[PDB]
RNA sequence: GGUGAAAUUCUUGGAUUUAUUGAAGACUAACAACUGCGAAAGCAUUCGCCAAGGAUGUUUUCAUUAAUCAGGAACGAAAGUUAGGGGAUCGAAGACGAUCAGAUACCGUCGUAGUCUUAACCAUAAACUAUGCCGAUUAGGGAUCGGACGGCGUUUAUUUUUGA
């Protein structure tokens, strides 16, 4: 069911949290990459639609990962925050540090924040044209 | 100012003009003898030479052209004359 | 639901459109060392005594 | 949202029966190699052993970021974080050597600021063990305590003086030693301290690090080499 | 008439510079003539800091810092207050703003 | 997904998300400024080759060889045109979804010419400092880029002279 392990050590994961101006994704994986624990979205917990991006829909879905991931023996986590990148705003959604919070508060463990937004060097040509959405 | 001997500036007001703008123009340069340790002859150097200069004996360089006036050897003196 | 109990301490200007609502900071009484911002409907003075139902929601400014 | 789905399962569709995947995972530990401290790095997770699907296959092209703070003990190396790729899979442990280097991107941000040079130049280098693998390098320059000078800016002619230094020291320091000897020399930091001697002449620039390391080309795989360093 | 003896651009002894895209409504605008904001921030606001300190796993804990470099067009920048109209006399007044350092 | 709020569109034929690897074309972030170069249009990643240019320095050389120019000639952003190569991204025309009394638009999902390059045409821009070119004189100040000269110190190297 879980790792076997002492009481002393505590197990590790990594929380990869993409938080759009428009959804937010909470979303853990082992210490690699390849294999996926649990992921839940914030459209699952609300019904408006227009709230998928609100605060207190990341909280929502933050809380019922720490209880699934509870029972898989994993205790602690690490952190990448990121925004939607490339040609985006690069900067996080509102429901970015709401989600971050719920973890701490319900009993998990943290360690190793970090921003893992992707950066152009030099971009292709942005959306919208030369004069930009006018409304 | 508004009464101004300009016949008669002070030299010190003079060594600060530029060498085309003073009252009658004179250049700024000069010749002078340089003692070789090598050797014991004197050779007649321009303070602003564009060219590498070799002594006539032993064969030994005395200078080395640059931008303003060239620069002597660290091992040699030099006499304004 | 464990509901906490929490004191007024200090009362921040007065929020709203239509100035119905004033912002307050409490505090735990449990836990001297916590405190958070809170935000209430009704008139409030100093050492008044509020009931939360949930302690994580927090307010802007 | 609940009430959204049109298409749902799609064409034609019938749900499943069988859930639960979670029951047929297996736990394995990671090892270090020789010259970092601590060997113990984490857990990971596979699918078991089974007919037509074996474990093994699975465990031998996956790679883990670790800080440099965890494997030396030390919160000095913080801004560092290297990778590990797994090589040979013995019972209930993978091993792992040396996959690459780079920096932090808070770290990064905050070095670059204005009304000063930046200087950045890279170069290709291989080691007696068949290695193929790329360097790059950063610096900026330094203020001087009694300077009044709002900006200090270096001349493009210097800059180009500068650039030169760094790829001849490269070259020299990497142009006899192996993969591991080489891994001893990044950790100290051994290439930022003997650069800074070199260009002090031309100007001072502070701040010189190796920013990142990547290799392109392996030899042979050579399992003997690899179990030299393990199992220590 | 001449509002800004500058003409409100910034650019004297060079014929050409290369545009930017604005951070709002992603409009081409000169690079010397739109307004930049450098923001130094944490990584959480500061009523959040006391949950993640006492979480963490490494005793006392420093939350990073974020660096963005926001930059827009003068359509943008005074609808969204980052800058305002000044009287006729005020224009010409090119330092910037002295902050606040005690707070009252 | 996207919006002030929605819809068109994609999805257990596994969408969105996560890690590793490959191909193609375009572009050079932060450093970047009341800073540099060019006759103007213009020009920003590294290194090699080729010819050209300004300023400063000079007890070199020629001796009026000069200024401006009707007609005449070279270069001249973007779009557009003629033949090949290339065709990732954006997107005139076009097709749909909303809004509205109407909406051939502003907002959203697709999308052709074009956007890139080689060989030839076109010769117009708020091509703007709305300020033609050469020469003389007229008032105070502090910043800044390139070269030369003078000076008290600090720093530093196979270290001095040089560089900061
Ligand atoms: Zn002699
Ligand atoms: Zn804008």
């Amino acid at each position: 069911l879980g790792p076997q392990v002492r009481e002393g050590e505590l197990v590790f994961g990594v929380a990869r949290i993409f938080a759009s101006f428009n959804d937010t994704f909470v979303h853990v994986t082992d210490l690699s990459g390849r294999e996926t624990i649990c992921r839940v979205t914030g459209g699952m917990k609300v019904k408006a639609d227009r709230d998928e991006s609100s605060p207190y829909a990341a909280m929502l879905a933050a809380q019922d990962v720490a209880a699934r991931c509870k029972e898989l023996g994993i205790t602690a986590l690490h952190i990448k925050i990121r925004a939607t990148g490339g040609n985006g705003t690069k900067t996080p959604g509102p429901g970015a540090q709401s989600a971050l919070r719920a973890l701490a508060r319900s009993g998990m463990k943290i360690g190793r924040i970090e921003d893992v937004t992707p950066t152009p060097s030099d971009s292709t040509r942005r959306k919208g044209g030369r004069r930009g959405r006018r409304l | 100012v508004l009464a101004v001997d300009l016949l008669n500036p002070s030299p010190a007001s003079e060594a600060r003009k530029h060498k085309l703008k003073t009252l009658v123009p004179a250049p700024r340069s000069f010749f002078m003898d340089v003692k070789c340790p090598g050797c014991f002859t004197i050779t007649t150097v321009f303070s602003h030479a564009q060219t590498v200069v070799i002594c006539q004996g032993c064969t030994n360089v005395l200078c080395q052209p640059t931008g303003g006036k060239a620069r002597l050897t660290e091992g040699c003196s030099f006499r304004r004359k | 639901a464990p509901v906490k109990f929490v004191k007024v301490t200090r009362v921040l200007g007065r929020t709203g459109s239509r100035g119905g609502v004033t912002q307050v900071r409490v505090e735990f009484m449990d836990d001297t060392t916590r405190s958070i911002i809170r935000n209430v409907k009704g008139p409030v003075r100093e050492n008044d005594i509020l009931v939360l139902l949930e302690s994580e929601r927090e307010a802007r400014r | 949202v609940g009430k959204n789905k049109r298409l749902s399962k799609g064409k034609k569709g019938l749900k499943k029966k069988v859930q639960d995947p979670f029951t047929r995972k297996d736990w394995y530990n990671i090892k270090a190699p020789a010259p970092f401290a601590v060997r113990d790095v984490g857990k990971t997770l596979v699918n078991r052993t089974t007919g037509l699907k074996n474990a093994n296959d699975a465990l031998k092209g996956r790679i883990f970021e670790v800080c440099l703070a965890d494997l030396q003990k030390d919160e000095d190396h913080a801004f560092r974080k290297i990778k590990l790729r797994v090589d040979e899979v013995q019972g209930k442990n993978c091993l792992t050597n040396f996959h690459g280097l780079d920096f932090t991107t808070d770290k990064l941000r905050s070095l670059v600021r204005k009304w000063q040079t930046l200087i950045e130049a890279n170069v290709t280098v291989t080691t007696t063990d068949h290695y193929l693998l790329r360097l790059f390098a950063i610096a900026f320059t330094k203020r001087r305590p009694n300077q009044i000078k709002k900006t200090t800016y270096a001349q493009s002619s210097q800059i180009r003086a500068i650039r030169r230094k760094m790829v001849e020291i490269i070259q020299r320091e990497a142009a006899s030693c192996t993969l591991h000897q080489l891994v001893s020399k990044l950790i100290p930091e051994v290439i930022g301290r003997e650069i800074e001697k070199a260009t002090q002449g031309i100007y001072p620039l502070q701040n010189v690090h190796i920013r990142k390391v990547k290799l392109l080309k392996q030899p042979k795989f050579d399992l003997g080499a690899l179990m030299a360093l393990h199992g220590e | 008439v001449k509002k800004r003896k500058n003409n409100g651009r910034n650019k004297k002894g060079r014929g050409h510079v290369k545009p930017i895209r604005c951070s709002n409504c992603a409009r081409c605008t000169p690079k010397d003539k739109a307004i930049k904001r450098f923001t130094i921030r944490n990584m959480v606001e500061s009523a959040a800091i006391r949950d993640i300190s006492d979480a963490s796993v490494f005793a006392e804990y420093t939350v990073p810092k974020m660096y963005l470099k926001l930059q827009y067009c003068v359509s943008c920048a005074i609808h969204g207050k980052i800058v305002r109209v000044r009287s006729r006399e005020g224009r010409r007044n090119r330092a910037p703003p002295p902050r606040v350092r005690y707070n009252k």
